[PDB]
């Protein structure tokens, strides 16, 4: 059955020439190029990454065949934290699914004038103040490193999962979420006054005795243990039949 | 004031306290050595590679028995010498801090003119020196002055003496 | 709108190099660092608040309000004539609100 | 304070004197540690068997308070210390808690400076409509369990002192045998007050001689 | 008080309004739709004046494209945003 | 009429207090969220190979991803933001007890210990947080004394008279010996024990001098954040290189945005061997390299493990040693400035080969002068004394797209996302942030340029187009679900 989805749900694409990777990736879902919304850009600040970047979305969607007239609206985080490196592209990832989650689309508070070389690239729009919007469907994340590490993600809505499942399977899990939402704050308020967010963990989950067992057995679990309280592998809860 | 070698109690103590980067009295007496590194198997081997260097010769399983134990086991053979380790820690300690012209020489002559302290106190204030190193530079003589001050009554407090 | 140009400099109406450097700046060609335009008015509205004034509270600041409002307004036409006299532009006159 | 006292032995008594022998002789280190691992067993002789009930029990359920939202924490509240059968606040003290906590459940969940909808604590006197009114600008705090200041703050407004001791245990810590014992002897003359109106929850002195 | 403040290097310029003009109308494009903006606001007419004054072909693609794929059945909002923009997207043209 | 009649005229207000919400995402009816997807999608999905985003953190120059958030969206804090800020930055703490003869329960300033109200807090604090947030001038405090102003070098001299000796230990006085050879004359002072070192002409001193550089400012974390204030212990902080620290917060700041308070609960789900670590850094631990490279030189007491503390891979081990416990893939990757996104690639690549069902993905980098100063000398950051000739305060100096950009900002911190199956999602009800729908990396081609960025990425939209002019069932939802 998995692979039976997997082949025309998942992975229709991978061997097809006549579909992008990029289109495929959105297909999947339904959604189109022109579902594609909000371009996170690496957008350092230099001279030659800020056009190269600009140039590369233009002609991915002149390729795919984006409609005239619908830009991708181009977010440019770093002119608010700066680039820092390794985490640049880990920052972009947190605000593009702020954007899904939220409509709202931040602007660059620092594009004062935007370059005039960049008014030739019709398919990206580099606004200055932020836009809510009634809905993104989906954000693109570009990084491009040093050592020609350049990379890109799509990040897609959350909501276009949910219609891929029964009416009985979503509010079994809007129930546990709710929930887990509220073990949440009640840990999240306690470990903040209490400056005990961060709690180190002692010992493994396993004594050194069961260390061996639990790495051998696929299908140990851990449970409750009555007296501590405490998450544990039991051993009777390895190589179980049960 | 009475000449008295240093106790293998003080030196010892002097000598964890200062490579755990915590203050004298912040680790008791009576704890084992797994205890207080429990975590990093690195620092317990390096803790006793170093106590083999300044008392010589060490018993089996140290680390398993409580400090106030093992200064007893090393205070009969201690004979109130420096050794090397400690030595050595205290000429760094002179060197990396202190201002100008302040020698470990000009520093124990500080101690008998104005405290009146021999050779074996001084030893055990510079001891004490050690467990409380100021992480700085010690600006003037006088700013180093009042540092073997504050060392010696601390010194005083922990052998018992009055000066 | 479309051809609208907004170019922001930071400057001091009180300062009579201020004002030679201002109207230097608008005439220079783009090679030698400037914006090479040529003025076609000049609204000079700056200005200061002097307030519980009198005759004989006359001082320092209504000397120097007066030297904003009046004598280098009166500079800054005379840089722009110097400018364009220079450029032999006797056909282009800016007008001064 | 140690001291002898004959009681009654009620269901409550009897319970008190099972935590006399296994709880409240135990030293200060070892009390708090037997307190967390006899939570359950606790609780729920607490809730079954004595005139002070488990605050945190929802529908027969043991929570925390952490564990429980604003409304059901008002709601238990209006529950151990307002009497139906008279339509009154057995004691003012009590209607302050209760009208202090709403209070602090309207700030917790306004987002700008307003006017309390409980102006006088005398708007309790009926005390589900001050509820339901504070619970339907406050909609939020249906579905949200208790801020961790919010739950330190109810336990210091049951430690004041110029207050009615509050007819509930509302945690198990150090302070558990002055919950469990402080003013003990008012329940049997108004029994209207605990929880099933059931005399066996109650402290009741009285002689073993002269009950002949 | 006649201490300089000019220098060359501090002019800034501004001159995008070819940007601009797309991210002002679809500022007010999400006005409408969230009812900020009504039938009745005087800052709808100030805001087709300031469009209009930066039109161009790329800017009446651009409205063509949101104003077309606008669903005018999501809502009275959705309505009013279909008419306004296509009576804009004729006045962007007139005046090109 | 008295003090009674004017007594029940005035009203009593009620002044809101921060409420702080992790911002889980908004789950509709089923009815309106059937309505966004294709009706085809039912059933055709295999969710065991649809990665999701459950929990996002990071560690800023603008605190949290929640703080950062509000400043980049709105551009001010609201009241939740500012206590939070506040608390980070460590300017206000929580009291609950006996404050001056009352019961007092609630934020305090952090120096005087006087109750602070939630409405007074952005009174009292708003403009030193915003002073001591994002991109401004380094703080030396923050960078071990270092001061770009007064960037410390050392010159080669060689003597040209002999020096007034100096006393030095007999290990000290054979090690100038050693070094120096015939240029140095060493010889006992017999009433102490001690050695006289003298260099002779001809021998080589290191006199120091300072170097005014010119890139100022930075992107830092804020004034005042400690690993502290969210519970690392003292063992650990000075155990561990500071992004060490980043890590870890944003690790749990992580899991707490995917309700996971405990990470042990993940092994009711998966084996330990299902949850991965594919998060790495540019540079690692380049607060340990100056500790082996420059402080072991100058002689200055470094820790003997520092090497360790050095290692990208080392930041993983420390949250795998500390917190998650797991035996799954551990695949460190170092992409530069792509670190992140090539992070989210090879987590993704480890879910869907079901080496793994879990995988934290990230990158973390760390601010040091060293760094600073060498991407100064490749003419990559922003120079900052041009940015002051040009009137631009340090809030404007990273301008991405703008006709005067000039170049970047560094900055430092760290971002975490955990993602997982959905199917493993749905199963134990994590919020679900997005979809990764996509995650690659691309090369560019024949270069002598290391930092030019190219257009290799391009490829991810390849398609062949020859032969368009009926479109492929394969595309059509309706086909791909009669086939399944
Ligand atoms: N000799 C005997 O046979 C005998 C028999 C029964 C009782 N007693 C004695 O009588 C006293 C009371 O007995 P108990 O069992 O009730 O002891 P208890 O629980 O220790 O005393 C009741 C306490 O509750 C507080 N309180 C109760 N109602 C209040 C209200 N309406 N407003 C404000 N505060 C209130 C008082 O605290 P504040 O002081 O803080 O206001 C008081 O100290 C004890 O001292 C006890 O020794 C003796």
């Amino acid at each position: 059955l998995r692979a039976a989805q997997q082949q025309w749900g998942n992975d229709f694409y991978k061997r097809d020439p006549r579909i992008a990777p990029l289109r495929g990736a959105l297909a999947t879902y339904g959604l189109t190029i022109d579902d594609l919304g909000v371009a996170s850009f690496h957008g350092t600040s230099t001279k030659a990454n800020d056009k190269n970047e600009s140039a590369t979305i233009n002609e991915m969607m002149k390729h795919l065949g984006r409609s005239e007239g619908n830009p991708v609206i181009g977010v440019f985080q770093k002119f608010l934290t700066g680039h820092p490196k390794g985490a640049a592209g880990a920052w972009m990832m947190n605000g593009a699914l702020q954007i899904l989650n939220s409509g709202i689309i931040p602007g660059n508070r620092n594009a004062d004038n935007v370059d005039k070389i960049l008014e030739q690239f019709e398919y990206v729009l580099y606004p200055s103040k932020t836009l809510k919007t009634d809905g993104v469907r989906a954000v693109s994340i570009t990084s491009f490193g040093f050592g020609q590490k350049g990379g890109q993600a799509i990040v897609v809505h959350p909501d276009y999962l949910y219609g891929a499942i029964t009416e009985d399977r979503y509010n079994e899990y809007v129930a546990k979420v709710s929930a887990r939402e509220k073990s949440a704050y009640k840990f999240f308020h306690n470990g903040m006054i209490y400056n005990k967010l961060f709690v180190s963990k002692e010992h493994a989950p396993y004594t050194d005795e069961l260390e061996e067992d639990v790495y051998l057995d696929p299908l140990a679990r851990v449970s409750k243990d009555k007296k501590s309280g405490s998450l544990t592998f039991n051993s009777k809860n390895i190589q179980s039949k049960d | 004031i009475a000449d008295e070698p240093v106790k293998a109690s003080l030196l010892l103590h002097v000598l964890v306290a200062h490579k755990l980067k915590k203050s004298l009295d912040s680790i008791p007496m009576s704890k084992t050595i797994k205890d207080l590194v429990g975590g990093k198997s690195t620092v317990q081997n390096e803790i006793l590679g170093d106590l083999g260097k300044e008392f010589g010769t060490t018993p089996e399983k140290p680390e398993e028995t409580p400090l106030e134990e093992l200064a007893e086991t090393f205070q009969d053979t201690f004979s109130g010498a420096l050794g090397k380790q400690s030595s050595s820690l205290l000429s760094r300690l002179i060197s990396s801090k202190m201002p100008g012209g302040f020698t470990i020489t000009v520093a124990r002559k500080y101690l008998q003119t104005r405290w009146g302290l021999p050779s074996g106190r001084q030893d055990g204030v510079l001891l004490v020196a050690l467990s409380n190193e100021p992480a700085a530079r010690l600006g003037s003589e006088a700013d180093a002055k009042a540092f073997l001050d504050s060392m010696a009554q601390k010194y005083a407090s922990i052998v018992g003496v009055d000066l | 709108a479309k051809g609208s140009t907004l170019i922001v400099v930071p400057f001091n109406q009180g300062s009579k190099q201020d004002v030679e450097a201002l109207i230097e700046f608008i005439y220079d060609t783009e090679k030698n660092g400037g914006l090479g335009w040529d003025l076609d008015a000049i609204i000079p509205f700056a200005a200061i608040p002097e307030q519980g004034i009198e005759l004989e509270h006359i001082d320092s600041k209504s000397e120097f309000a007066h030297r904003i409002m009046l004598t280098n307004i009166l500079r800054m036409m005379g840089c722009v004539k110097k400018q364009k006299s220079a450029r032999g532009i006797e056909t282009r006159p800016a007008q001064v609100i | 304070m140690g001291e002898p006292i004959h009681k009654i032995a009620t269901r409550g008594v009897m319970l008190w004197k099972e935590f006399d022998e296994t709880i409240f002789n135990l030293p200060k280190n070892k009390l708090v540690p037997t307190l967390e691992a006899k939570r359950d067993y606790i609780i729920s002789r607490l809730n079954a068997d004595f005139q002070k009930p488990w605050f945190a029990t929802v529908n027969g359920q043991a929570r925390d308070l952490a564990t429980m939202t604003y409304e059901e924490v008002a709601k238990r509240l209006v529950e151990l210390m307002f009497i139906r059968s008279t339509n009154s606040w057995f004691d003012v003290t009590w209607r302050t808690f209760t009208g202090d906590f709403l209070r602090r459940v309207e700030e917790r969940f306004t987002k700008s400076k307003t006017l309390s909808l409980i102006q006088s604590y005398s708007l309790l006197d009926k005390p589900d409509e001050a509820i339901e009114k504070v619970f339907n600008a406050y909609p939020a705090a249906r579905e949200q369990f208790l801020n961790a200041q919010d739950i330190d703050h109810f336990l210091s407004m049951c430690q004041n002192p110029m207050q009615k001791p509050v007819p509930f245990v509302p945690v198990l810590d150090r302070r558990f045998e002055i919950f469990f014992k402080k003013d003990s002897l008012w329940q049997s003359e108004h029994l209207e007050a605990v929880v099933d109106q059931d005399v066996q929850r109650t402290c009741i002195l009285h002689g073993p001689v002269a009950a002949q | 008080g006649v201490a300089t403040s000019f220098s060359r290097k501090k002019a800034r310029t501004f001159d995008s309004s070819w940007n601009w003009a797309k991210q002002s109308l679809l500022s007010l494009y999400f006005e409408i739709i969230h009812g900020v903006l009504k039938n009745v606001d005087r800052e709808v007419v100030s805001e087709a004046i300031n469009i209009m004054n930066r039109s161009n072909d790329a800017l009446i693609k651009f409205m063509e494209y949101h104003i077309s794929n606008t669903d005018e059945t999501k809502g009275e909002n959705y309505q009013l945003v279909k008419t306004l923009g296509e009576q804009l997207i004729e006045n962007c043209k007139q005046v090109l | 009429n008295g003090n009674s009649a004017d007594a029940a005229y005035a009203q009593v207000e009620i002044q809101p207090r921060a409420n702080i919400q992790l911002d889980f995402p908004e789950l509709k009816p089923y009815k309106q969220v059937k309505q966004i997807a294709p009706a085809e999608l039912e059933g055709l999905l295999d969710l065991e190979r649809v990665i999701v985003v459950t929990g996002f953190a990071e560690v800023g120059p603008w605190g949290s991803a929640r703080t950062r958030w509000e400043m980049e969206a709105f551009g001010e804090f609201s009241l939740e933001g500012c206590v939070e800020m506040a608390w980070i930055m460590g300017f206000i703490s929580y009291h609950n007890g006996n404050l001056k003869g009352r019961p007092y329960t609630g934020w305090v300033d952090s120096k005087t210990k006087e109750p602070v109200d939630d409405k007074d807090v952005k009174a009292k604090y708003e403009t030193s947080i915003l002073e001591h947030s994002g991109i401004r001038l380094i703080e030396p405090e923050l960078f071990n004394g270092y001061n770009p102003e007064k960037k410390e070098m050392i010159q080669e001299v060689i003597v040209e008279e002999d020096l007034e000796p100096f006393e030095a230990s007999k290990e000290t006085a054979e090690q100038f010996k050693h070094q120096h050879g015939d240029k140095v004359d060493i010889f006992e002072i017999p009433e102490t024990g001690e050695y006289s070192v003298k260099l002779l002409k001809g021998a080589t001193l290191y006199i120091p001098k300072a170097l005014r550089f010119d890139r100022l400012v930075a992107g830092q974390i804020p004034t005042g954040w400690n690993a502290k204030t969210y519970g690392i212990s003292d063992d650990i902080i000075s155990q561990v290189d500071p992004i060490t620290l980043f890590v870890l917060v944003s690790v749990v700041e992580a899991f707490i945005a995917s309700g996971i308070t405990d990470p042990y609960e993940m092994y009711k789900y998966v084996h330990v061997s299902e949850v991965g670590n594919c998060s790495g850094s540019g540079m690692g631990g380049v607060s340990a390299l100056r500790g082996m490279f420059k402080d072991r030189f100058k002689d200055e007491p470094v820790q003997n493990d520092i090497l360790q503390e050095s290692f990208i891979n080392t930041m993983s081990a420390w949250v795998n040693m500390l917190l998650i416990s797991s035996s799954g893939p551990i695949k460190t990757p170092v992409g530069a400035c792509a670190t992140s996104v090539e992070s989210v690639d090879i987590g993704v690549e480890t879910i869907l080969s079901g080496k793994a069902r879990i995988c934290i993905v990230g990158g973390y980098d760390d601010f040091q002068e060293e760094g600073s100063f060498e991407f100064g000398n490749m003419k990559a950051t922003s120079n900052t004394l041009e940015e002051f000739e040009h009137g631009r305060t340090p809030a404007e100096m990273s301008r991405p797209a703008t006709t005067t950009r000039n170049g970047f900002m560094e900055a430092q911190g760290a971002g975490i996302q955990i993602i997982m199956q959905a199917d493993l999602a749905l199963k134990m009800g994590v919020p679900i942030y997005g979809i990764v729908a996509m995650a690659a990396t691309a090369t560019d081609k024949i270069g002598r340029s290391v930092p030019a960025p190219g257009k290799g990425i391009l490829t991810t939209a390849r398609e062949h187009h020859s032969s368009v002019k009926y479109a492929s069932p394969n595309l059509n939802m309706k086909y791909r679900k009669r086939q399944l």
